[PDB]
């Protein structure tokens, strides 16, 4: 759980999956 | 439509 | 899911499915929150109206899966039930007010670069991201219309102002619960739907870069209906259930 919510195939190497930016622009 | 699994978990 | 797309590999790690032995098929969704427990909806388990009641040996659940259908040898992991916890005061009696339960496995789940557990938010996640018009989303393999997917389905759906979601339904509606999707001629769609119950609604913080998981599935009025809504659990509403179940049972 010190690990948790961060996915080894995206975060763990800083890669980003196809639609997370259309949640994070959703942040105002 | 699901494949089978297992058997050493359905046991 | 409806109006969704298919999930990338390992992009939902934390997605669990629950699965009937006897015969073998899908109940629902689930997510992995430690190696140890897993969280899914109460009424996946219990609900007396559809002669439901399931017990721990009823079931499985599979971990680190992307086909529906297939057994997914060296990827996914098929765990045992040690014991199933149901929120003392879930009401199926009228609104799933407190859909929640935990399920507790019979052995460590061994993590991998497809199975990873979810974060559960804290007070101050949970004021900062579940705010209208913030956008989570869903991750499910149920059906794509009120057939079935061959993969994980994914849609990102934003959260509605909670007069909007009284409004939308006459089942009573509670502090336990909050409603997202798109309001109509907004141009997009998208909604769980039957088979997607237990799964998680999740947002990725912009603070810490995490994925937190806010809701589970848990009620509807049809799928992507307009005018309507989905419902999920409000997961930070009832973490002190959560812990207590944790911090006395393992
Ligand atoms: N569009 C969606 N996002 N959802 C997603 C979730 C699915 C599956 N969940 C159900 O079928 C639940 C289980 C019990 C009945 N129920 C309902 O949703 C009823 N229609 C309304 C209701 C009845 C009693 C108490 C509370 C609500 C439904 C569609
Ligand atoms: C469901 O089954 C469990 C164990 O079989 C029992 O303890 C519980 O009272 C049952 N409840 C309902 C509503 O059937
Ligand atoms: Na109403
Ligand atoms: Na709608």
């Amino acid at each position: 759980e010190a690990d948790c919510g961060l996915r080894p195939l995206f975060e763990k190497k800083s890669l980003e999956d196809k639609t997370e930016r259309e949640l994070l622009e959703s942040y105002i | 439509d699901f494949e089978e699994i297992p058997e050493e978990y359905l046991q | 899911i409806v109006e969704g797309s298919d999930a990338e590999i390992g992009m939902s790690p934390w997605q669990v499915m629950l699965f009937r032995k006897s015969p073998q098929e899908l109940l629902c969704g689930a997510s992995l929150i430690s190696d140890r427990w897993v969280l899914t909806a109460a009424h996946c388990l219990l609900y007396p109206p559809w002669d439901k009641n399931f017990t721990e040996n009823d079931l499985l659940v599979r971990i680190g899966k992307h086909s529906r259908t297939r057994y997914e040898r060296n990827i996914e992991k098929i765990s045992m039930l040690e014991k199933i916890y149901i929120h003392p005061r879930y009401n199926w009696r009228e609104n799933l007010d407190r859909d929640i339960a935990l399920m507790k496995l019979k052995k460590p789940v061994a993590f991998s670069d497809y199975i990873h557990p979810v974060c559960l938010p804290d007070r101050e996640t949970a004021a900062s991201l579940l705010q209208a018009g913030y956008k989570g989303r869903v991750t499910g393999w149920g059906n794509l219309k009120e057939g079935q997917p061959s993969v994980l389905q994914v849609v990102n759906l934003p959260i509605v102002e909670r007069p909007v979601c009284k409004d939308s339904t006459r089942i009573r509606i509670t502090d336990n619960m909050f409603c997202a999707g798109y309001k109509p001629d907004e141009g997009k769609r998208g909604d769980a739907c039957e088979g997607d119950s237990g799964g998680p609604f999740v947002m990725k913080s912009p603070f810490n870069n995490r994925w937190y998981q806010m809701g589970i599935v848990s009620w509807g009025e049809g799928c992507d209906r307009d005018g309507k809504y989905g419902f999920y659990t409000h997961v930070f509403r009832l973490k002190k259930w959560i812990q207590k179940v944790i911090d006395q049972f393992g």
